[PDB]
RNA sequence: GGAGCCUCGGUUGGCCUCGGAUAGCCGGUCCCCCGCGGGGUCCGGUGCGGAGUGCCCUUCGUCCUGGGAAACGGGGCGCGGC
RNA sequence: CCCCGGAGCCCCGCGGACGCUACGCCGCGACGAGUAGGAGGGCCGCUGCGGUGAGCCUUGAAGCCUAGGGCGCGGGCCCGGG
RNA sequence: CCGCGGCGGUGCGCCGCGACCGGCUCCGGGACGGCUGGGAAGGCCCGGCGGGGAAGGUGGCUCGGCCGAGUGUUACAGCCCCCCCGGCAGCAGCACUCGCCGAAUCCCGGGGCCGAGGGAGCGAGACCCGUCGCCGCGCUCUCCCCCCUCCCGGCGCGCCGG
């Protein structure tokens, strides 16, 4: 009856300055930030999520206007706690500096 | 083509090509494990020593 | 000098690089070492015959 | 989910840089009370370093040109954009969440406003080193509202601490009333101090 | 049909050798000095004029297709679901609790009971409190608190197992073709059997729990993450 | 009150002293001055800050009956005045 | 101490691909910047002649158009509708 | 037609799992070698032998209530320090993490990610199939015994006989 996934910004694509990478997000994790509070988050589920015009099927469910990438983190970015995802498709850059739902649950707890 | 499986990762692969190996690797588990209860009869020894 | 780097490795620094990337040069083809009958077929005319051997 | 940073005390560029970034991942940020910004180095160097700034204009038409806003306010919204990608249709975007103020008004005086120590003037400045308040540097550099910002600070700080007062009184109350009530409390308070609180 | 002569070490590695194991078995003392046309194979059959006939037993096929994939290669190690080792995280011990996190029973709490052979988890939050049945969970989608009833003894059904926690409907033909055909049959009915089941394991676990303080009350809550806590942070 | 395109983000709140930094925070004044408060001195407490944003608040299954502790609190988008 | 028109087969010398367009098919390795310039292969393409498809075509050729479906690294090509 | 028996290839669309192998990337454990056969340290103390900062001391002055605090001087040991002779088991590159270098003197277990890329059966009365190399073992065709006890059988949850 309330939220199950641990909030999480999508930063950006990896990146070297001026050759972008798409394929290999950048998320910052709400609330870590240490290349030490993030073993945790590996090999964890995660969700762009939004909704569009045109509705879609929904397992367990009636048809509906909300839609999403899943996704997985894969490793962890450089010292300030950020983490690397790995996403079904590429996420849309429309979603920079948008949430992307980190589940909890391919747990190792 | 033949998959080079590593040897020092994969133990069998490891004997084909040097068979010695399960000797050495029977002992240093043997070997340690006899040490590791020698220090705990000397970990036992010293908290007698101190009681 | 300025383009290698070079020292007088160790005995494990024979093994590690000779079980994981060692290859013989067998009819001038780059081959894995997967079987001592390949060290064998190729230095056996000099008492080498394993992976053991080579390493030696 | 609003930052509220209370501009005073801190460092003109080292604020600015956290709040670009935070900005940027989609955090609306509300700074305030800039004119209590201080930056670093004497202030007549900065006074000097501003009358650069207005020196700088397109000679042909001075009306297109760099548009040196003289508001302590706008003043560090420049350079916090300074430290954005602001061209970019996201850099843009992020602009339009930051959110400033010539002192602190009425959505924002009643409100918990943070502070950001890294920077905080007495951390980062050694304390036998110059700084200029932006106030005044505003003020010497073409800022008119000044006195009206002071005068309605004033009269904002007054209303506070009526605020704080009344507060101060609440907490005298439950004081008191924890030690009235203590013996029919005993066996809650007694866990929240044996799991980590009240002590 | 002995056991083994020797035990493991590690995987792979024998405790002993093979001169410590000849010994052992005793290779010495073992020692074993030892030194168509026209009959048809596997037909045969009955029957009246002309005689006895010869059948065949698996006739040869009666059509062949134009073309078709040639064998594999034999791969060694890889071994159906059925014969595969079985897991478990150690923090998951029989009647430890835990958060259900990724079904209907979404962020439920729940005492687990014991490891299914497929590897699931039989789980049940006491249908009473948490209305959480008698079910199975993946050890994945479940975070294993620190709270632990002493379950130790209760007699666990031997009859409830991996077969019978299994969804059931729907066979091929039919009318098929039309506004009909198993859109209908509709609804899972819950079948006596289950419901004795679940009385008899209830009883049994719900004392337990109702001797810890507050327990039933925990079991009852959901869990769920809120504003200022972190699933890094905190523990369970 | 009923349907019905479209646009999307979100997925507990924090309702506030001023400020100081080679210092602060809170009490209570027995006593004194000012307009229940403000200022003062004095004393008593805290001060790697628990009268702590390392924090605080808020709970997250629904109902039944039939005991205790707690108990006049909550509501009717309850209604009129200051 | 015997014969494969039957040892039953991990090797079979009695006969041999599902495979074998031998300008075919298969397996190992190593390697792959390129102007000027050279060489190779194009089941890339255009027009015409000898052969050849018991080829296609008024039950619709050529050409033209195409938010239709495909192939090809590519040159280009095949389809659907008009 | 029911068998989803045996084999072969398949999934309409979206998913999830599992175990195996390849490769990485980390984590947690332990066992060892060497050295100035490590340096320091710790712990028990005893006997001596000196030297110095500076002391339960004394002294001039100051500051507080003979006592406490702050400066100052000569300086023994009744605060320590230092060297010199002689001797104990507690060490151990030490979870009292003070300072290396290492592993045929070295092994165990766990997690994250990426990947699977190949296909030695196209016989007419007898397999639609295994398997090569390596590990061992493991078992058996050799006998004994002991334990625990799952199925089943027997006797009183306990005991006895796969
Ligand atoms: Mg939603
Ligand atoms: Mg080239």
């Amino acid at each position: 009856s309330g939220r199950l996934w641990c909030k999480a910004i999508f930063a950006g694509y990896k990146r070297g300055l001026r050759n972008q990478r798409e394929h290999t997000a950048l998320l910052k994790i709400e609330g870590v930030y240490a290349r030490d509070e993030t073993e945790f988050y590996l090999g964890k589920r995660c969700a762009y999520v939004y909704k569009a015009k045109n509705n879609t099927v929904t397992p367990g469910g009636k048809p509906n206007k909300t839609r999403v990438i899943w996704g997985k983190v894969t490793r962890a970015h450089g010292n300030s706690g950020m983490v690397r995802a790995k996403f079904r498709s590429n996420l849309p850059a429309k979603a920079i500096g948008h949430r992307i739902r980190v589940m909890l649950y391919p747990s190792r707890i | 083509r033949v998959l080079k499986k590593n040897p020092l990762k994969n133990l069998r692969i490891m004997l084909k090509l040097n068979p010695y190996a399960k000797t050495m690797r029977r002992n240093t588990i043997l070997r340690q494990a006899r040490n590791h209860k020698l220090r705990v009869e000397r970990a036992a020894a010293a908290l007698a020593a101190k009681s | 000098e300025p383009y290698i780097a070079w020292g007088y490795p160790n005995l494990k620094s024979v093994n590690e690089l000779i079980y994981k990337r060692g290859y013989g040069k067998i009819n001038k083809k780059r081959i894995a070492l997967t079987d001592n009958a390949l060290i064998a077929r190729s230095l056996g005319k000099y008492g080498i015959i394993c992976m053991e051997d080579l390493i030696h | 989910q609003v930052l509220v940073l209370d501009g005073r005390g801190h460092l003109l560029g080292r604020l600015a840089a956290i709040v670009a970034k935070q900005v940027l991942l989609g955090r609306k940020v509300v700074v305030v009370r800039c004119e209590g910004i201080n930056i670093s180095g004497n202030f007549y160097r900065n006074k000097l370093k501003y009358l650069a700034f207005l020196r700088k204009r397109m000679n042909t038409n001075p009306s297109r040109g760099p548009y040196h806003f003289r508001a302590p306010s706008r003043i560090f919204w420049r350079t916090v954009r300074g430290m954005l990608p602001h061209k970019t249709k996201r850099g843009q975007a992020a602009l339009d969440r930051l959110k400033v103020f010539d002192g602190i008004p009425p959505p924002y005086d009643k409100k918990k406003r943070m502070v950001v120590p890294a920077a905080l003037k007495v951390v980062r400045l050694k304390p036998t080193r110059k700084f200029a308040y932006l106030g005044r540097l505003a003020h010497e550099v073409g800022w008119k509202y000044q006195a009206v910002t002071a005068t309605l600070e004033e009269k904002r700080k007054e209303k506070a601490k009526i605020h704080y007062r009344k507060k101060k009184q609440l907490m005298r109350l439950r004081k008191q009333a924890e030690k009235n009530v203590e013996k029919k409390i005993d066996r809650f308070t007694e866990v929240l101090k044996t799991h980590g609180f009240l002590v | 049909p002995h056991c083994s002569r020797n035990p493991v070490l590690v995987r792979g590695i024998g405790r002993y050798s093979r001169s410590a194991m000849y010994s052992r078995k005793a290779l010495y003392k073992r020692k074993y000095a030892a030194p168509v046309l026209a009959t048809v194979t596997k037909p045969v059959g009955g029957d009246k004029n002309g005689g006895t006939r010869v059948v065949k037993l698996r006739k040869m096929p009666r059509y062949y297709p134009t073309e078709d994939v040639p064998r594999k290669l034999l791969s060694h190690g890889r071994k159906p679901f059925s014969q595969h080792v079985r897991k478990l995280r150690a923090s998951i011990t029989p009647g430890t609790i835990l958060i259900i996190l990724t079904g209907r029973h979404r962020g439920k709490r729940v005492v687990f009971l014991k490891q299914l052979s497929s590897g699931l988890l039989l789980v049940t939050g006491p249908l009473s409190l948490n209305r959480v049945p008698l079910r199975r969970t993946h050890q994945k989608f479940v975070i294993a608190t620190s709270t632990k009833i002493d379950i130790s003894g209760v007699k666990i059904p031997k009859h409830l197992t991996d077969a019978y926690f299994k969804k059931k409907q729907l066979r091929k033909p039919r009318h098929q073709e039309g506004e009909i055909f198993d859109t209908e049959k509709e609804k899972y009915e819950i079948t006596e059997q289950r419901k004795v089941d679940q009385k008899a394991v209830d009883s049994q676990i719900l004392p337990k729990i109702k001797a810890v303080p507050q327990l039933q009350g925990y079991l009852r809550s959901v869990f769920a993450l809120t504003n200022g806590v972190y699933p890094h942070k905190l523990v369970f």
